[PDB]
């Protein structure tokens, strides 16, 4: 459980598929629910058990409660640290747009990556994780916009 | 199914990074299952 960004992989009898990405911080693994469906993970020889999650937020944490507390400031540019299948991590800077909902505004990034990039962290300028990439919408021309999805550190 | 994790890098902001993408203003609904849909 060393700090960093990780690929989430599945394999059966043949090769592996990258289904997503997540963040290890403070001994807890953080990813999107749709990546793991809330099931247990292997890390080397160890097992990581689901601890907290919420399907409406599309989030799940392993080993402990959600630790990522930084918030988008509602103003500044951010970076997606994209970890696409078969490619090394890369930083993409963008000025978020906004998902306007009946319950308030959520920052959203107009950046389009493969499905298995889900869970890649979005960063503020201090390198803090302000949310995870990959729960979004497809707009009229077929391009993609992802919410900056962040949980609550209780 | 063996679902497992593999380390892929450090989490660091990149100075002088490539900037891209617009800043769309979208009306969306979030359902109880976690689906976002355009209104
Ligand atoms: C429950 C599981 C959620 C899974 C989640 N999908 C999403 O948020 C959206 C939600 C749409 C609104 C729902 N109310 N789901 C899609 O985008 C599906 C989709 C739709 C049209 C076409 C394609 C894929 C083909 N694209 C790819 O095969 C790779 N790219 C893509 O798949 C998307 N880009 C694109 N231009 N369509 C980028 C996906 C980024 C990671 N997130 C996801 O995979």
């Amino acid at each position: 459980t060393t700090d960093g960004v990780y690929r989430v992989m599945t394999r059966r009898l043949l090769g592996s598929t990258q289904v997503g990405v997540g963040v290890m911080q403070e001994g807890v693994f953080h990813t999107m629910w749709h990546v793991t469906k809330g099931a247990a993970l292997r890390s080397g020889e160890g097992r990581l058990d689901p601890y907290w999650g919420d399907v409406k937020q599309d989030l799940v944490s392993y080993c402990g409660p959600w630790k990522l507390d930084a918030a988008w400031d509602g103003l500044s540019e951010v970076q997606l640290l994209a970890v696409p299948p078969g490619e090394r991590a890369k930083n993409i800077q963008t000025l978020p747009g906004i998902f306007k909902t009946k319950d308030g505004d959520i920052g959203a990034v107009a950046l389009d990556y493969p499905a298995g990039t889900s869970g890649s962290p979005i960063l503020d300028k201090c390198g803090r994780v302000i949310g995870l990439y990959g729960n979004g919408v497809v707009i009229k021309n077929g391009s993609y916009v992802s919410a900056i999805t962040q949980g609550k550190r209780e | 199914v063996d679902m497992y994790i593999e380390r892929a890098g450090d989490i660091t902001w990149e100075k002088d990074a490539e900037v891209t993408g617009n800043s769309p203003r979208l009306d969306v609904a979030l359902d109880e299952s976690g689906d976002f849909s355009l209104v």
